[PDB]
């Protein structure tokens, strides 16, 4: 099953789930970031 | 066998109408069988023009609608002449030698369509505006 | 006045002539 | 002279593996034209890995 | 007889590591990138790689269990989001003013403006699924009952998921257990359809009818006793429809007339909810049960009596039709696709019948007044049903390519349709062009007559009338059956044919939908666009094996792009490509059906009723003189009613406006795949694999363009996804704002 | 020769077969011996029954005779099918096998028609053969 | 003032974008109970606009006639936070994704079956490549200077000319 | 009719010949070795231009090439 997790769709989804949820948490605590202050 | 055999195929109540229409009839000449086709087709072609036209409550709706009907016969006289020049280039022979297979009398068919067509258009004009 | 005569000529009559002229020209042969 | 198992590069311009590296499967020991059978790691559009070439279309990159 | 194999497939993760483990071709590894698309294409086509019909049928059996699991997962989330994230409790106190809402949206970047002012003390997305009116008809008054139904759906999802593992890996049936069609017909008719409508009638009598008569009297949803308290307290159930003090002794002594207060034939709409009477539906499903229970005692089994379906096809043959149905039973007990085609035909045809019978006879309380719900319930099941009809012509064509046999089909009814398929198609060819001219050209005439200043020369009600007299007569014989031909009915089958107006609150629940010249025009558009959809799909089914162009079309398969550029060009000859062409024509057929629906209801049916009895409709009866022209279909329907989907930015309707433009994008993105071809993009990629070879990192999986058959599929997917979601967004943001 | 007439199989059908092209120019006939009485699909629709025969079937195209001839060698293993093209209203008798041996098999006595003594990359430019009667692919 | 743009702290139109936004929500708060759950949902929504506008005044953005913040990309160092500072922030992350997958495919191709290792991701080899991807502006410079960043045009597959 | 040319890279695999739906191609004795076989196109007047032959050729870039030319009743694949 850990060999199955290295296959491209499931390893391509959970990092797409991770890279999304990074930006979801960043925009949650730090809202409305147009520019670098 | 090549052709399919349905129970309603090759029925004499249907095949008998074919052999006695003026397109397959044995005794008719091309001047006669074009006169009969034109007299039937010109008679009903003035039907749709006089009650479905751009002017229907007029003096006027029956005369102008019948003028459009002979307008189609003289158009279809040209198409019957155009089909004759194309499909009979020197009246190209074939195996059967009917009027429609090789032409050989085709100029009498197109003229007979014009007389019976424009006549029965005008004949049905007499039965609606008068009679 | 001349509009009433000419626009059914090149609208109806003249296209009927050139279509008749082109159709016999297509289906001729040597 | 190219032997079997040697790495070549293809000079045939119409080939899929033109200017690419392949290894020879075998050489036919007769006078048949295009005897050099090269096997490639990349597949072409017909999904085949082998082709026949002549000696003038292969080199000795080694 | 039951014969089961014990442990044919082990439960390991060894084949989870290998993608494409099931076929000889895909279990070699990817040399190109078409292997990725070839992998997902034929996974669930079990007939291709496994050539053992016993092995295919077990794969199909466990797959339906797994599909039954994901519907129960969807059913739990339909109930859990009804319990936790909904205003269902305040909605039962006021079903007219408070809009049905679920799906609270998280407080992030600005999509918490979608949580709109929907009613009471709640903020969420107004739902158009009808779940609030369905749970009110089921009797649910608290979210505790919605909670256990979400738990009860999850354990049913795990039970179906356990049954799918068990019936393939552990205890797999043989082939002869699947071919017992007469026992399977007996069991689904009696058990699945009979007892399913018997026991739901048991729910409707004991649970639905007690709490809904107390809702129509309107005490409170909290003052209403619990549904199990109508079973214990027999004096409480005797207070409303007092025939429960006599018990089941009227049932067993055949004195069924004593049940004439909760098993009625009232036949109409409730004046206080605008739905069907639940006493009618309780008497309905009981009669549906007894009709279905005895229908499961029809076919023969291992106890001698009954009909055998093989002997009903033998000796059903005439002099016109040769051998008749001789051989059809050997087709339907061996061809999984011929089963799938006919099952998809009447499951999709039924779904349009569901949609047509639910706006005219609204079954749920406060469904007809919710214009936001009844329109989307129509447009859902029409779209869902028409997709399955294309799958009927799809899988009928796969029957001809691989499951057809010349030896078994000799002079039967399959063969005799294959011998006059030019007579069927060319007569279908004529009737499409006949209906295309004589329905659509009557708009082109009406566009031209309206433009040229001649409104007396078009087809209208103040013009040359084309009246629907064959439908207005059926409007007369069905509206005059209360007391005449259905004598025990108090009112008609619906108020659509004729009758009074029913007004719940201030809005029309149902009113007579009058038909005219404009209704004659669209109904022949529908019959035209349906007949072309038959014309493409039947041409793919009949010419699936051969034609005059390609006589060995069955040797190339059901799914191939072409047979070359020769014979003039043979592109899209396959039976697959007729399904691909029929998907657009299904899109064209169904989208004008719902444009007919969404304008006929808003103009002639739906609207507000004043206290005096006068009706003021939504768009103001502009279907009669507007829908006769294409311009009026553009100006007064597509331009005027799309004013709420484009002015939706800055409100709770904004995501429909984002989906409106979001689907205009993907629809146009589809034409990149439809109008183009593969050999352009393969050489465009050849310069892009060059720049990845230039910096020395090109992938060993060689980048390939999509196939011709796949680029047709990628285009037809985004065309439908971009086309329907445009209509999804336009319909939703309109009727939420106006109804 | 063609052995016309020969018994047409017991079929009775097919709207989709042998229309007016056949009587004016160039229809085709395939003649085989079926060593059973089995049912077989046609290029037009599907059944007839194969006779013992001397079986004969008149088809519209040479394409349909090889597409039927591939079926008799695949399903029924009768490889003695003999396609033809008719007399006066047709063109050339005995289309296949032209040398008596199936074309996938080599036979001495045949000549290489349409051969090019080069590769396709050695084909000249179309600008080199501009305004000439020579063709870019012909040798 | 680089294109006729007053700053947003002095823009009278940018203040009126604040005034109608909180008026559309205080009118949306007028119908609810003061202690309810949609009451604190709109009060947290109003305070998100107050943290939106007071962030944009002090950031030194340029508001036009409509009253919206504009970005000035000619890059000046007084306006470097609009495009120049997030531009260098993008290119490192994008080059980290680029140099990882490029070095991953070079490590995979010199193996037995390189084609399966594009399906399955070798977690040792992938984590070896993200170590080589953090140093991409230093690693690509020595890869280019040593000459193994590019191939010659006689080693690449090339169409007939 | 269409023109079908056979180039000297043919390996006598017979795949093209066995792909043709109208029997346009056949194998003939080669004189370059008197051992192998090359494809030939003696009946190009029956070629419909389907290109099934080329799709069966194994050699990396075709040994048999079909260049679509003047169309005829036979080449257009008409039953009429
Ligand atoms: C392709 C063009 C493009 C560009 C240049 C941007 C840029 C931005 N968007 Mg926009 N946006 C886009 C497309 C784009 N987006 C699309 C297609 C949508 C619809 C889905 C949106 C919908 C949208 C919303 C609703 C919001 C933004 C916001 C933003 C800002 C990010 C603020 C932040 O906190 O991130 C900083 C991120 C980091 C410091 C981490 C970056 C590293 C990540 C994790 C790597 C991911 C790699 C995979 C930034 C200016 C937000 C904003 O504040 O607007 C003013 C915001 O609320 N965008
Ligand atoms: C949980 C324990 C378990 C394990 C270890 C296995 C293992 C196996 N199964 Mg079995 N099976 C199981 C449970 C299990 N199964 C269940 C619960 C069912 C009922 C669905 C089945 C029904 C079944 C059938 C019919 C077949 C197998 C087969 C197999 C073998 C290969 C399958 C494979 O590798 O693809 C792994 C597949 C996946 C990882 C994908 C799972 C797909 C799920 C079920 C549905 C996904 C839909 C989901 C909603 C996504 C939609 C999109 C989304 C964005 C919404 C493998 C030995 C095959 C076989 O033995 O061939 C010889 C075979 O034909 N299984
Ligand atoms: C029918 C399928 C289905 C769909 C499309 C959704 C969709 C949603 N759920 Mg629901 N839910 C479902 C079934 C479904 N649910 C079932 C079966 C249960 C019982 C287990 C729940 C129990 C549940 C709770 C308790 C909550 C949601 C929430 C949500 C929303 C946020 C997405 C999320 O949290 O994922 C997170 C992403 C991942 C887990 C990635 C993997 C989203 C609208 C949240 C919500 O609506 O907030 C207001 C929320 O709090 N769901
Ligand atoms: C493609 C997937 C799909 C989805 C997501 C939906 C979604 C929905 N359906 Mg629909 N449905 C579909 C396909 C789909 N439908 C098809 C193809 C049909 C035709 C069979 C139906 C028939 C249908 C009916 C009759 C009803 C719904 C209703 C609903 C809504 C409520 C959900 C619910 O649980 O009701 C649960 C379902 C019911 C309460 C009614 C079930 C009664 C039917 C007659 C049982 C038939 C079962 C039987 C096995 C199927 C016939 C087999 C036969 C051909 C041999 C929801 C919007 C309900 C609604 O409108 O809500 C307001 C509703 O009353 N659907
Ligand atoms: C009388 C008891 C009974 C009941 C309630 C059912 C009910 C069902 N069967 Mg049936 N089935 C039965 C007896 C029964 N079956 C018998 C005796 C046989 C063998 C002759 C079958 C052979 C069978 C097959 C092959 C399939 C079903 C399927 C189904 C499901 C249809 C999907 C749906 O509408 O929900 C439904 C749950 C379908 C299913 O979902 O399989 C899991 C399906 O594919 N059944
Ligand atoms: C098929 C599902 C179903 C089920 C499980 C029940 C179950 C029940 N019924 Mg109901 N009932 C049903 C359908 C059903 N009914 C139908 C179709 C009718 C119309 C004929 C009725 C009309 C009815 C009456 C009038 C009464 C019951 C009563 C009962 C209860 C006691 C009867 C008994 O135990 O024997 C029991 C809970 C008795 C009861 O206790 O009601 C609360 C009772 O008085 N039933
Ligand atoms: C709006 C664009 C459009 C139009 C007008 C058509 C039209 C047609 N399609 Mg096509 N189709 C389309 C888009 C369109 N399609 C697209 C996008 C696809 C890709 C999926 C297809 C795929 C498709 C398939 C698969 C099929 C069709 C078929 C048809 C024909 C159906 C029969 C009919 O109604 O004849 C009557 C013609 C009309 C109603 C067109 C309007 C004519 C007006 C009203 C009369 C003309 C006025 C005047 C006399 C014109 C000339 C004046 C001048 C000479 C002076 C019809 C010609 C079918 C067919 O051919 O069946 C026989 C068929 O099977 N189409
Ligand atoms: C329509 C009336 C009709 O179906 O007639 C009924 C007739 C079939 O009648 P028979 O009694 O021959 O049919 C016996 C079985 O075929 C049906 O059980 O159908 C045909 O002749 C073919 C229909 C072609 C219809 C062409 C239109
Ligand atoms: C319903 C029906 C039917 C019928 C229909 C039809 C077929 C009709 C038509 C009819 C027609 C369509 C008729 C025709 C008629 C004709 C006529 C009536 C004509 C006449 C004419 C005339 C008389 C003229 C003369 C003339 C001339 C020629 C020239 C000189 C002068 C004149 C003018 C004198 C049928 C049987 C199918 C079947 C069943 C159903
Ligand atoms: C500053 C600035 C600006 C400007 C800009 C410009 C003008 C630029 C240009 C640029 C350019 C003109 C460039 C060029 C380039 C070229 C080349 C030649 C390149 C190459 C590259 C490479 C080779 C890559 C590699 C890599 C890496 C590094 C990593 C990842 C992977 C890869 C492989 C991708 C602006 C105004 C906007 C704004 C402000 C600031
Ligand atoms: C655009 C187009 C292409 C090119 C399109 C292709 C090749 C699709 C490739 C795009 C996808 C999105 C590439 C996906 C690459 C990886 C899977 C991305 C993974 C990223 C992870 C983080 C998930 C065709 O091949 C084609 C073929 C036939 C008719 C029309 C067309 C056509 O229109
Ligand atoms: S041309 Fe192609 S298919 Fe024909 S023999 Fe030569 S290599 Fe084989
Ligand atoms: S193009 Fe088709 S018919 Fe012509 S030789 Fe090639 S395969 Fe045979």
């Amino acid at each position: 099953f850990s060999k199955y997790l290295s296959t491209a769709p499931v390893i391509g989804t959970l990092t797409a789930f991770f890279l999304a949820g990074l930006l979801i948490e960043i925009n949650r605590f730090n809202p409305d970031l147009l520019v670098y202050p | 066998i090549g052709h399919l055999s349905t129970p309603i195929s090759n029925s004499s109540a249907v095949n008998g109408l074919l052999a006695n229409l003026p397109a397959y009839r044995k005794g008719l000449t091309p001047r006669l069988r074009g006169l009969e086709i034109g007299m039937a087709h010109g008679y009903f072609l003035t039907g749709p023009f006089v009650e479905l036209g751009p002017l229907r409550n007029t003096d006027g709706g029956i005369l102008y609608g019948s003028l459009s009907a002979v307008g189609l016969v003289v158009i279809l006289t040209a198409c019957l002449a155009l089909y004759g020049k194309a499909n009979f280039s020197g009246s190209s022979k074939s195996k059967d030698a009917t009027l429609w297979e090789s032409g050989e009398g085709w100029s009498d068919f197109v003229s007979g369509w014009l007389i019976g067509g424009a006549g029965s258009v005008g004949f049905a004009y007499l039965l609606l505006q008068y009679i | 006045n001349l509009p009433s005569i000419l626009v059914p000529m090149v609208g109806i009559v003249l296209p009927a002539i050139v279509m008749a002229l082109l159709f016999v020209y297509i289906e001729t042969d040597e | 002279m190219v032997q079997r198992g040697s790495k070549v590069r293809i000079l045939r311009k119409e080939s899929y593996w033109y200017q690419e590296i392949g290894t020879v499967a075998s050489i036919d020991q007769s006078g048949i034209k295009y005897p050099v059978i090269v096997r490639f790691e990349k597949v072409n559009y017909s999904n085949v890995n082998s082709n026949n070439f002549s000696l003038d279309e292969v080199v000795e990159v080694e | 007889k039951i014969v089961i194999d014990k442990d044919p497939v082990s439960t390991s993760f060894d084949k989870w590591a290998v993608p494409g483990h099931f076929s000889r071709t895909l279990a070699k590894g990817p040399k190109t990138t078409t292997w990725i698309w070839n992998l997902h294409a034929d996974v669930h086509d079990f007939d291709s790689y496994t050539s053992d019909l016993e092995e295919v049928s077990r794969k199909i059996f466990s797959a339906h269990f797994g599909h039954l699991a994901v519907v129960f997962i969807w059913l739990s989330g339909a109930y859990f989001h009804g319990a936790r994230f909904s205003n269902y409790e305040a909605w039962l106190s006021n079903p007219t003013t408070i809009k049905p809402s679920a799906q609270v949206v998280w407080p992030i970047v600005g999509q918490e403006i979608l949580n709109g002012d929907v009613g009471g003390g709640f903020q969420g997305i107004q739902i158009t699924s009808g779940l609030f009116q369905m749970w009110r008809a089921s009797g649910i008054t608290t979210e505790l009952q919605l909670y256990v139904t979400a738990i009860g759906a999850l354990v049913m999802a795990a039970l179906m998921l356990f049954a799918g593992w068990f019936h393939y890996h552990k205890a797999a049936p043989k082939l002869e257990w699947f071919q017992n069609a007469e026992s399977m017909m007996n069991h689904h008719l009696g058990g699945l359809f009979g007892l399913g409508s018997l026991s739901w009638a048991g729910h409707q009598i004991h649970v639905s009818l007690p709490v809904n008569k107390l809702l129509d009297s309107g005490v409170s949803p909290q003052e209403i006793p619990l549904p199990h308290e109508f079973i214990l307290n027999k004096d409480l159930i005797a207070q409303l429809y007092p025939s429960f003090g006599q018990g089941l002794t009227p049932f067993f002594t055949l004195n069924w007339n004593e049940y004439s207060d909760f098993l009625t034939f009232k036949g109409g709409l409730n004046p206080v909810t605008g739905g069907l009477w639940l006493s009618d539906s309780a008497h309905h499903h009981l009669a549906i049960a007894v009709l279905f229970i005895v229908a499961g005692h029809m076919y023969r089994t291992n106890w001698g009596i009954g009909h055998s379906m093989k002997e009903m096809y033998d000796s059903h043959k005439g002099p016109f039709t040769g051998e008749g149905h001789k051989g059809v039973y050997e087709i339907f007990t061996n061809s999984w696709h011929a089963q799938l085609s006919l099952n998809l035909a009447l499951f999709g045809s039924l779904s349009i019948i569901v949609a047509h019978h639910m706006y005219s006879m609204p079954p749920y309380p406060y469904l007809a007044t919710d214009y936001a719900t009844s329109l989307c319930l129509f447009t859902h099941h029409v779209w869902i049903g028409g997709f399955l009809i294309v799958g009927a012509g799809a899988h009928a064509a796969i029957f001809m390519v691989r499951d057809y046999d010349p030896a078994q089909n000799y002079n039967n009814l399959v063969d005799r349709v294959l011998r006059h398929r030019d007579a069927i198609i060319s007569h279908l060819n004529w009737v499409c062009i006949f209906l295309g001219f004589h329905s659509f050209g009557l708009y082109i005439h009406n566009d031209t007559m309206r433009a040229l200043g001649r409104p007396q020369d078009m087809f209208s009600d103040a013009a040359i009338q084309l009246q629907p007299v064959f439908a207005q007569w059926v409007q007369g014989v069905n509206s005059a059956a209360a007391g005449n031909t259905a004598p025990n009915a108090l009112a008609n089958a619906s108020y659509a044919f004729g009758g009074d107006i029913v007004s719940v609150g201030g809005k029309v629940a149902m009113m007579p939908i009058s038909l005219g010249t404009a209704d004659f025009l669209v109904h022949h558009i529908h019959a035209f666009t349906i007949h072309v959809t038959v014309l493409i799909l039947l041409k793919g089914v009949l010419f699936a094996r051969n034609s005059r162009l390609i006589p060995d079309k069955a040797n190339l398969g059901f799914r191939f792009p072409c047979d070359g550029p020769g014979r003039g060009g043979t592109c899209q000859v396959s039976a697959w490509d007729h399904v691909f062409l029929g998907l657009f024509w299904m899109y064209n057929s169904l989208s004008v059906v719902l444009f007919h629906f969404s304008w006929k209801m808003q103009s002639d049916v739906w609207g507000n009723v004043t206290a005096d009895g006068a009706v003021s409709h939504i768009t103001g009866n502009n279907f009669a003189q507007g829908a006769i022209t294409i311009n009026g279909w553009l100006r007064d329907f597509l331009w005027a009613q799309a004013s709420q989907v484009i002015q939706s930015y800055g409100s709770a309707l904004s995501a429909y406006g984002l989906m409106f433009l979001g689907a205009h994008f993907i629809w146009a993105f589809s034409l990149m795949f439809l109008f183009s071809g593969r050999g352009y993009w393969q050489e465009l990629i050849e310069s892009i694999v060059w720049a990845h070879n230039k910096l020395k990192f090109a992938p060993s999986i060689q980048p390939r363009a999509l196939s011709i058959t796949q680029g047709r599929a990628v285009g037809v997917a985004h065309y439908l996804l971009g086309g329907i979601a445009t209509t999804w967004s336009f319909f939703h943001a309109r009727i939420i704002s106006v109804g | 020769t063609l052995n016309l007439n020969a018994p047409t199989p017991i079929f009775g059908g097919s709207t989709g077969g042998l229309l007016r092209k056949a009587e004016v120019e160039e229809f085709y006939s395939i003649t085989w011996t079926g060593k059973s009485e089995t049912v077989f699909e046609l290029p037009t629709g599907g059944a007839a029954i194969m006779r013992a025969g001397e079986n004969l079937l008149r088809l519209a195209r040479k394409e349909q005779c090889i597409a039927l001839g591939a079926q008799l060698k695949d399903k029924f293993k009768i490889t003695d099918y003999k396609i033809y093209r008719v007399y006066p209203s047709g063109e050339v008798q005995f289309l296949h096998p032209k040398d008596g041996v199936f074309p996938e098999k080599v036979n001495p006595g045949r000549v290489a028609v349409g051969s090019n003594k080069r590769r396709i990359g050695q084909n000249p430019d179309p600008a080199k053969l501009k305004f000439k009667g020579q063709e870019t692919f012909d040798s | 003032d680089v294109a006729g743009l007053i700053p947003c702290s002095q823009s009278d139109a940018f203040e009126r974008r604040l005034k109608n936004t909180t008026q559309r929500l205080e009118n949306r708060l007028k119908k609810y109970e003061p202690g309810s759950a949609p009451a604190e949902a709109l009060q947290k929504q109003i305070d998100k606009t107050q943290q939106r506008f007071d962030k944009y005044r002090n950031s030194g953005l340029l508001c036009g006639a409509d009253g919206l913040p504009h970005l000035i990309t000619d890059g000046r160092w007084s306006h470097a936070g609009e495009f120049t500072i997030p531009g260098l922030l993008f290119l490192y992350i994008a080059g980290f994704i680029g140099w990882s997958g490029r070095s991953y495919l070079q490590a995979v191709a010199a193996s037995d079956n390189s084609t399966e290792k594009e399906i399955i991701i070798d977690i040792p080899v992938a984590l070896q490549s993200v170590s080589k991807g953090f140093v991409w502006p230093l690693a690509a410079l020595q890869e280019f200077s040593s000459g193994k960043l590019t191939a010659r045009d006689e080693e690449i597959t090339i169409s007939p000319r | 009719a269409h023109t079908v040319k056979i180039y000297d890279t043919c390996i006598g695999c017979t795949q093209c010949v066995r792909a043709c739906p109208t029997d346009v191609l056949e194998m003939v004795p080669w004189d370059g070795c008197r051992a192998n076989q090359i494809a030939s196109a003696p009946r190009t007047e029956d070629c419909v231009g389907c290109k099934r032959c080329e799709s069966a050729c194994p050699t990396d870039f075709l040994s048999i090439r079909v260049y679509l030319g003047a169309e005829t009743t036979r080449s257009m694949g008409l039953g009429y």
